[PDB]
DNA sequence: GTCGGCAAATGCCGAAAAGGA
DNA sequence: TCCTTTTCGGCATTTGCCGAC
């Protein structure tokens, strides 16, 4: 719950952005977030996130392959728990970065820029493991401590 | 008076509040939760952390904290019914007490027992150096 | 001096002790068990009587007991380790205190928490009338059940 | 003696629960209760109790085996004195627990949960002997009186 | 332990009497007594008791019929939980009456003769139920405290 | 970081338990752990964990279906990144719980018991999402820091 | 009687080269 | 260069019968 380490209004801004990114109410409980992930998110929301430029097509492909996504849309099925988990990881890191940097542009640029600590990998590529997600959150908090 | 803490650590640093939240604080502030009685702290831990006595951690330590009666304590505003289910309000109140650095202690009511008072301890307050702490060991005649 | 009791009755008669015994007494004598803190009494009840919070009796009541400063206390002898498993010894000492009727209160250690002191109350001592009792209600902001 | 311990309305509520559970009048004397037990309870009462969810099938089997119960009912027979005493033990413990706990769910739950005082056995499992029944009674009275030290 | 702990120093005497009647140690816990009852008492002990003159053949057959007793002693199975429970009730009130009266002879005479309170029934018969056992225990307690009328 | 709050002593305990559970050296860096997860885990290790009673078969199924794991071991294929991530979440929560509780039995019991904070779900069932694993970590750290109010 | 496992064909997932901007 | 469109190969795992505890 490293997003709570953000100072003053950070976490609130984190919840607002997360609400705009994945329709998660700002005062919802963490267990409610877990339930929303388990019930599965709408694939139409993912397609719209790609259309609005929130995610790059390769990021969406890493969340879910395109044929699988079209199958989900036609069969009218919510995303599986792991596809929804990856989508939530992406949206959560995006909202955290937007709360740290204060703007979608810089945040998206910092998220797509390779890092020495990650052996030349971008933070968005680090969202494949729990440990990598934790590392991205730790780096964001280190940045927010010594503002930059 | 005398306060009681139940935690794996035998200090009053409370550094876990920098990355872990509670009922009376948001993550990012150092803080210590204490009770006025060892049974008080034990009951709070068992109820709110959902620990069965057969699963009570073996790393847990009971710390007795002695302070002079001259210490500073801040008064909590009156609480209307429902606060036990409003963690945002209690976290905000605790954060305001901690960041203002006005007093060393904050007496707060218990959410599971009436006429029971727990305490918020701010280690960043300058009066946290007058605390004397000692561990009270759990004896075989003091089991759960 | 303020004591705390948890029981299905809102008095200090202790008549149930004439039929049922406890850790600190044998049946045939009236006695009231109390703690120095409401969480103390609650933990004692829940642990020793094995009550889950979802089964906490509606009949149960929490009593605050106020006593004057002139109240008389007795002293328990030095206990050797292992007494929490020797109910005969604890019952012997409590029966002695209750039968001698030398004092109203008997401080005893707890079998659950270190540095915690519970109390025996003898309703046959002449000081038992000086006790002022009141019921503390269980509000949803002060409940675990 | 029991009515002396169960104060306020404990004994009255216990007798009302016994009247509901075993058709035993609240004003009947203890000797009347003993005579009613010796006369034999109807098996129809037992099957109604287990149907209404008062007793579980394992508890009914503790009271009387299933084959013996079917024999009794199809022969228009009352239960034997030992079967009646076992059923009375069950109903007495249930009514006493409902009087001490103040409602039905809490009492039956506490009676159906393992206890370390009984080495991991439930109070209803202790109802196979006089001694276990008296132990359950002692626990209930310790609860009512507040003997939790 | 329900109503047998109410005497001054009589509880240890009662436990010693019970140890003489059944092999039940003075320091055995109540749960240990329950497990001893549920393990099954040996019928040899029962025939030895009815031989030593503490149980009459009718008081013996009230615990277990003679046919079933022969079956147990022959096929070498201990008494069932119900038979062992009846034997325990017998030995329990016997030890209690011995602790009350101080001697076995007066205790046996009091237990074997009918009493008015029970409308012309002997206390040993009242052991058919939980309620009658409790009534016998209450009567013994009233006798022990020196109660008048 | 996790070590900062987890107290280098307890953090070394956690890393030792994680090495024993997942053969990740206790001196590897966090990026090394991420790489080991991405490289994949051997299904042999998962079947050894479930055979040593560390993981319940239903927990193994929550990590990966059995038939899929059989396909993995037949093909001698490492686990996929998501399967390896589920496995790491399991073992990492286990290691943190053992570091906080001090004993594996108490930790596993606490992880296998339903929680009212999780609406009657066990912490092991919370490990299906990032947020659920995070909630379990938050609860463990609340235990460790004494945030019991 | 519960908990756990085994294997076939229904069913799902998405690879891969070829096509489009 | 970057990304999409669909082909069925091919992975994944339900589902019911059948073992272990």
């Amino acid at each position: 719950m490293l997003a709570e380490v953000l100072r003053d209004n950070g976490y609130h801004e984190y919840r607002a952005r997360l609400q705009a990114l994945l329709d998660i109410p700002e005062l919802a409980s963490d267990f409610e977030i877990h339930t929303r992930i388990t019930d599965g998110f709408a694939a139409t929301w993912l397609v719209k996130l790609t259309e609005r430029g929130v995610l790059t097509p390769v990021e969406r492909d890493q969340i879910i392959p395109l044929r699988t996504l079209k199958s989900r849309i036609e069969r009218d099925q919510p995303l599986t728990v792991d596809e929804s988990d990856r989508l939530f990881r992406s949206a959560h890191i995006t909202a955290m970065a937007e709360a740290v940097f204060g703007e979608a542009g810089k945040a998206k640029r910092w998220l797509s820029k390779p890092k020495e600590r990650f052996s030349g990998l971008t933070p968005m590529q680090m969202l494949t493991t729990q440990q990598g997600t934790t590392q991205v959150e730790e780096m964001l908090l280190q940045i927010a401590e010594g503002y930059g | 008076p005398i306060l009681w803490r139940i935690s794996a650590y035998a200090d009053l640093s409370g550094t876990g509040g920098l990355r872990v939240s509670g009922r009376w604080h948001q993550a990012g502030r150092p803080v210590v939760y204490a009770a006025t009685s060892p049974p008080g702290a034990m009951l709070e831990v068992l109820v709110h952390l959902e620990i069965d006595p057969e699963d009570f951690p073996t790393t847990m330590r009971l710390l007795r904290i002695e302070l002079p009666d001259t210490v500073s304590q801040a008064q909590l505003p009156a609480l209307q019914p429902g606060w036990s289910a409003q963690p945002e309000l209690t976290r905000t109140l605790g954060n305001r007490f901690l960041d203002d650095c006005s007093a060393l202690l904050l007496p707060v009511p218990s959410a599971i027992m009436p006429s029971t008072t727990n305490y918020l301890f701010n280690p960043r307050h300058p009066q946290a150096q007058s605390a004397k702490i000692q561990v009270e060991d759990f004896t075989p005649d003091s089991r759960l």
